[PDB]
């Protein structure tokens, strides 16, 4: 999960208002050119590469009438309805996910409630307690980020294929200077922006801003 | 829905089967569990030996191992509306045709000794990065249960250095 | 040993367990090829369900599957009879395959397997630069495996570590 930034809203979601209208009658081709600008070409919840894409409502469309044509509630998930990860699993799968106890990528930095170890596991952050710990333990459970073998297996490979690359940059740290090494680290953190699991790598590179 | 040459649906016995097939032909072949009583270094050279002897005979082999899959192309796999996978199995490692085509983790999930390494990082990210007593008693148990040569110790000693330098730069700030 | 001895050279498990339990209640087990007809997912939890449902009984099994060896200690592995030099309890099924069974991770016969390693060799044969021949092989890695596979996410991490190595050397 990254910290998506919702800037503007598609114009198409203004001639449609909840109630009389239905989500089906919306031309989703006019929404994607805006979602792709916000979250890039990656899933909002797991940061995989969107190849089988669909539009998900953070709060479902059945338990929350209204908010169905509201821009704030629309994200892009990685499973089309022709799956066992975020999106499809958030509805078919997990059976109780009261929406308050979930991380909204575009309103809550999903780095205070998530830690991506170099083994590809998403464990709650360090030291969280109370309600802040339930948010992490629920977003890791309703958006499967530790219980899907095809995702946990695809993030171990992506986070460990660069582990030898990380160990060298930090190895050549006490020999180099602060400015040059920081520039090299930036260049290494400016290339994961266009790579899968942009945040799993960033946590293996510097930290979850701790 | 089948292919033309291979359709994989996910030594004495194999030789007897080959001899029987050759005798029948000289006078389609749907093998079941091609990897039956075959050491791993006879599974990655079985599909390539079943075509060399028989050039043109459609095969409907069914398998359970991730090794005979690494000698087959993606288009030939048929999971169970059967649907082909989303990775190229031909040439792929026999630890990702298992994870991403058969849903089986590399390390056992039920063995408490496999989690150790992935748990040892947590005891290092909690203490700001440096080692402590509760973490050093899990590093030793990794250096006494996996021997001092193995990848498990080579990854635990890579976490130690990376997180000791990741806390060094953080400290300078 | 005393509990388990694997000598390396769920429905199916049902009848076996049922017969063993019936014989035990009515009153050493030679369990050959405990990986027979078992999906690689049930092979990871076969010896843990036999040391739990049958706590006090000596088991001698015959095995040529890396997964079921990953759930056994090295003290119980008697390969054709000295035990291996690596601990096979919690190790990756790809390192129990290379070091205990002498089977390379990728097939030797498939010429598409010697592409990542050949890529490393070519890239280190030019001092870390993608000149003209390693670039062609890298293009063939992407076109065959995928835009993001294990064989290309590893190839792209070599082109970067080598670039950094060259940059640092040019400064030193
Ligand atoms: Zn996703």
């Amino acid at each position: 999960m990254k910290e998506l930034a919702r800037l503007e809203s598609p114009e198409i979601l203004d001639q449609y208002t909840a109630g009389q209208n239905d989500w089906m009658e919306i031309d989703q081709s006019a929404v994607w050119p805006k979602l792709t600008e916000m979250q890039g070409e990656f899933c909002a919840y797991c940061e995989c590469r969107l190849n089988r894409r669909h539009i998900e409502h953070f709060r479902p469309r059945g338990k929350f009438p209204a908010l169905t044509f509201i821009w704030s509630n629309l994200f892009g998930s990685c499973g089309d309805s022709k799956w066992s990860r975020c999106g499809i699993y958030k509805d078919n799968g997990a059976g109780a996910y009261n929406a308050d106890d979930l991380i909204k990528p575009d309103e809550e930095n999903p780095d205070d409630y998530l830690l991506f170890l170099t083994t590809g596991e998403v464990v709650p952050a360090i030291g969280l307690t109370g309600r802040a710990l339930k948010k992490a333990q629920e977003t890791i459970r309703v958006f499967n980020l530790n219980g899907d073998i095809k995702l946990l297996g695809s993030r171990r490979t992506a986070v460990q294929a660069i582990m030898p690359n990380v160990e060298y940059l930090y190895s050549l740290l006490e020999e180099f200077e602060e400015d040059d090494w920081n520039e090299m680290l930036r260049d290494e953190l400016e290339k994961i922006e266009s790579d899968e699991f942009k945040t799993a790598l960033k946590h293996a590179w510097t930290s979850n801003q701790e | 829905k089948f292919e033309e040459d291979l359709t994989v649906i996910i030594q004495r016995v194999f030789l007897s089967l080959v001899a029987d097939l050759a005798r029948r032909m000289v006078m389609i072949v749907l093998i079941d569990e091609i990897e039956l009583h075959l050491h791993p270094k006879w599974q990655q050279e079985v599909i390539l030996n079943l075509r060399s002897v028989f050039p043109n005979i459609q095969f409907i082999i069914t398998t359970h191992s991730p090794i005979v899959l690494s000698t087959i192309e993606k288009r030939c796999i048929r999971e169970f509306f059967l649907d082909s996978p989303d990775m190229q199995t031909k040439g792929s490692e026999n630890a990702q045709i298992l994870e991403q085509v058969m849903n089986v983790h590399p390390t056992p999930p039920g063995i408490a000794e496999s989690h150790w390494l992935g748990d040892f990082e947590l005891l290092l990210l909690d203490n700001s990065g440096e080692l402590d007593n509760q973490s050093q008693e899990l590093y030793d148990k990794i250096k006494t249960h996996f021997g001092i040569d193995s990848a498990e110790l080579k990854k635990a000693d890579s976490l130690i250095r990376i997180n000791k330098m990741k806390n060094k730069i953080n400290k300078i700030r």
